[PDB]
RNA sequence: CGCGGGGUGGAGCAGCCCGGUAGCUCGUCGGGCUCAUAACCCGAAGGUCGUCGGUUCAAAUCCGGCCCCCGCAACCA
RNA sequence: AUGUUU
RNA sequence: GGUGAAAUUCUUGGAUUUAUUGAAGACUAACUACUGCGAAAGCAUUUGCCAAGGACGUUUUCAUUAAUCAAGAACGAAAGUUAGGGGAUCGAAGAUGAUCAGAUACCGUCGUAGUCUUAACCAUAAACUAUGCCGACUAGGGAUCGGGUGGUGUUUUUUUAAUGACCCACUCGGCACCUUACGAGAAAUCAAAGUCUUUGGGUUCUGGGGGGAGUAUGGUCGCAAGGCUGAAACUUAAAGGAAUUG
RNA sequence: AUUAUUGCUCUUCAACGAGGAAUUCCUAGUAAGCGCAAGUCAUCAGCUUGCGUUGAUUACGUCCCUGCCCUUUGUACACACC
């Protein structure tokens, strides 16, 4: 009764990407970022920016013709954070509320088996 | 003098424990010394469980939970208030609050 | 526009970042055997009647 | 002075002494 | 000024031959052209599907499946099984402190030509009357149990194709077999087949591939 | 000598490719928060588009010359 | 974010 | 992209982001604990091989064969050195961006040596439990690890019984832990830092106010960096330890 | 009495179309509007001190903002962070 895409929320610190693609993932649809919807150089990760980007992506999705999305959310992962950014929740807010249907919330944050010795040195960032 | 009865870590009979990196500042930490907190916060609460369940195409969806073990150096743990400076007698209290 | 009226029966406590809202135990008039936790900004005491548009949204603590 | 940096400065001084004594024969 | 979605066509993926349902969804791609055929741009696309969506029952919410398109028959993407892995949420809900995790792995070739790497997972459990609050193994029980799991896994595979392997993993009969074969060594509650991965593909062999 | 590019507030740029009409980043000035600067918020000053002619319902924008800077290419008084 | 000495 | 904010920088040669693969090196998450082994440094993916190890059990054997140990030897984190290989990430140096009054730092980006391995050095750490080893005794208690003993035990079945896991009772050895301390200490605290002016179980090492100084010199080891041994002149009334009040 | 002390009369009638970031006071006869008495005085109120008249709104709480108090904590400070 519906047609399935993939939400591909990439909510890092300093930015949140909303990337809705086909079920395969090779073909992209309306890849929108928070920096596209705010120009301050510090609010790209803000919940308002993420919400506006997700609303635009949902409008473009409902103009292409995709109705429901399996949601794959991730942080930077790798070696840096492992923690989803503040804007992912707002982006999913907008995706759910803009008429798109939501399915299979999933965390695809990349987690290593103690690889890629972390950036910052053994004494870390000294602020 | 000696501030803590054993040490500011948990190591008796080992000598060396392989190190870990602070999640917040990336400082190298002994694994037993690092403040370890398991975050089992749900993937999407966002005051939005109702919205997500309504937009869900899955009945009784039972949205999943994200697990993440955070390791802090004591400086970052104090600064972000995972741990707090306790009284001299209250330091001898290992039960969680 | 869905309509439903209820009444506060147990005042829970003061809540809010600035401490403006009050948590209230909401007893419905229709199908009364249900108590709902909700948030109200204005002054409230017991046996006061409230109007809520949404029917199922449990207001949790405001942090 | 940190004792570490005092030791490092002393080591540099000792290296200079070794160089000058190597020159002087 | 271009709107690349105006020249794209949709395809319905009739992915499984055996799970419960042929149809899993739709996918869009640019129209075939002179030096770039639509079937040529396809045949490599893989879809990521939920086993609960495949079987109709929510008791398969984890064990997501990869399926790669192998041929196009009139806007119908015929795939074949490509791999299964647990979700991160499920994996982190199974892994807990105050218990011993045991992971085992094999590399085995199925009956006809199919090469798979299999990852089995399990965790220790507490007894009904146990007072001790960790219930750890003695690591010799762990070595023996993982030997047994590898033996059972290599005995189940190499006599089954992907089709029969799916017909055994979906009812999780292998998990119960591991539980029954290791219940005399350690209780080992949380038996699962955490992952199956494709390593090498054989000749296309459409004759056996078209089983539906 | 030929073909192309460039000149826009005090400095750097979009605007031009088919007129609603000069702005953006930094510095400069004023007020605001702070115990005080910085970051920041709100205001204020700034050229009239390199210089001329021409075309144009009203041209920096398109056209034809000149001054400057640039790349390539050619040289029988 | 920074605010030097007596 | 990155930051508190920026900027260096990549970017209509399609950068960031998505998907399918491959190559490289490093590492072994989550399980991971007041838990284990090792003489220490250290040791955490599977399997095989290779030898070794402590505890336990013993109505087995030897019978003083033992304890600590100058000189003397083996190993010895990281960093560094030599010659090959490898070089992903991080990253002393170096180069750049911003703040600063200056910022040759903290913060951001790139990035050499190094980070990995083989064969040789190096022999140094807050190499710490800042607590030598062996032996005996002096409170109580509960967990935990490995082993052994018993149960009208619970659970697992194969078919009596039995190992497996579990509970209880111990017992030996171990990492520790909590209370109380006769006792000790200046106190913090300590089951050893107790059995010390009522001072002797055995034995090795180190120290004699703070600087100069772990320096100079001599010797010795090292390719080097340096390691070991190691003063004196001179100078000073305090330095220092614990705890208390502001 | 000029650099009008002040009072009064006539006469061109200027900005201001409700206010920017910010910022001050305040919980019931209170804020606000209003004038009166006194003080400063030979004279001069927009000032201040007291007063009365008209007299609301919202709240009956909180530690997010600021400041302060207490407790804990660190100190190599004790003339005590000048
Ligand atoms: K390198
Ligand atoms: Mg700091
Ligand atoms: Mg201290
Ligand atoms: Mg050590
Ligand atoms: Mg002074
Ligand atoms: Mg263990
Ligand atoms: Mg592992
Ligand atoms: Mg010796
Ligand atoms: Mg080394
Ligand atoms: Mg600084
Ligand atoms: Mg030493
Ligand atoms: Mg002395
Ligand atoms: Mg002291
Ligand atoms: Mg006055
Ligand atoms: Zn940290």
């Amino acid at each position: 009764s519906q047609v399935f895409g993939v939400a591909r929320i990439y909510a890092s610190f300093n930015d949140t990407f909303v990337h809705v693609t086909d079920l395969s993932g090779k073909e992209t649809i309306a890849r929108v970022t928070g920096g596209m919807k705010v120009k301050a150089d510090r609010d790209e990760s803000s919940p308002y920016a993420a919400m506006l980007a997700a609303q635009d992506v949902a409008a473009k999705c409902k103009e292409v013709g995709i109705t429901a999305v399996h949601v794959k959310i991730r942080a930077t992962g790798g070696t840096r954070t492992k923690t989803p950014g503040p804007g992912g929740q707002a982006a999913l807010r907008a995706l759910a509320r803009s008429g798109l249907r939501i399915g299979r919330i999933e965390d695809v944050t990349p987690v290593p088996s103690d690889s890629t010795r972390k950036k910052g040195g053994r004494r870390g960032r000294r602020l | 003098p000696k501030k803590r009865a054993s040490n500011g870590r948990n190591k008796k009979g080992r000598g060396h424990v392989k190190p870990v990196r602070c999640v917040n500042c990336s400082k190298s930490i002994p694994k037993d010394k690092a403040i370890k907190r398991m975050a089992i916060r749900n993937i999407v609460e966002a005051a939005a469980v109702r919205d997500l369940s309504e937009a869900s195409v899955y009945p009784e969806y039972a949205l999943p939970k994200t697990y993440n073990k955070l390791h802090y150096c004591v400086s970052c743990a104090i600064h972000a208030r995972i741990v707090r400076v306790r009284s001299r007698e209250d330091r001898k209290n290992r039960a969680p609050p | 526009t869905p309509v439903t009226l209820a009444k506060v029966i147990k005042v829970l406590g003061r809540t809010g970042s600035r401490g403006g809202v009050t948590q209230v135990r909401v007893e419905f008039l229709e199908d009364t055997s249900r108590t709902i936790v909700r948030n109200v900004k204005g002054p409230v005491r017991e046996n006061d009647i409230l109007v809520l548009m949404e029917s199922e949204r449990e207001a949790r603590r405001l942090r | 002075m940190r004792a570490k940096w005092r030791k490092k400065r002393t080591r540099r001084l000792k290296r200079k002494r070794r160089k000058v004594r190597a020159r002087s024969k | 000024v271009v709107d690349p979605f105006t020249r794209k066509e949709w395809f319905d993926i009739k992915a499984p031959s055996t799970f419960e349902n042929r149809n899993v969804g739709k996918t869009l791609v640019n129209k075939s052209t002179g030096l770039k055929s639509a079937s040529d741009a396809l045949k490599g696309r893989v879809v990521e599907v939920c086993l609960a969506d495949l079987q109709g029952s929510e008791d398969h919410s984890f064990r997501k499946i990869k399926l790669r398109v192998d041929e196009v028959q009139g806007k119908n993407l015929l795939t074949n099984f490509h791999g299964m892995d647990f979700t991160t949420d499920k994996l982190r809900s199974m892994v807990r402190k105050w218990q011993t995790l045991i992971e085992a792995n094999v590399t085995v070739k199925t009956s006809d030509d199919y090469v798979l790497r299999i990852f089995a997972i399990a965790f220790t459990r507490k007894q009904a009357n146990q007072v001790k609050r960790h219930s750890y193994a003695q690591s010799s029980h762990i070595r023996a149990i993982r030997k047994v799991i590898s033996e059972i896994l290599t005995k189940e595979v190499q006599g089954s194709t992907l089709a029969q392997l799916t017909s055994k993993l979906i009812p999780e009969v292998i998990n119960k077999e591991i539980e029954n074969a290791t219940k005399d060594i350690f209780p080992l509650q949380n038996i699962h087949v955490r992952k199956v991965k494709l390593l090498k593909q054989p000749k296309f062999d459409v004759g056996a591939l078209m089983a539906l």
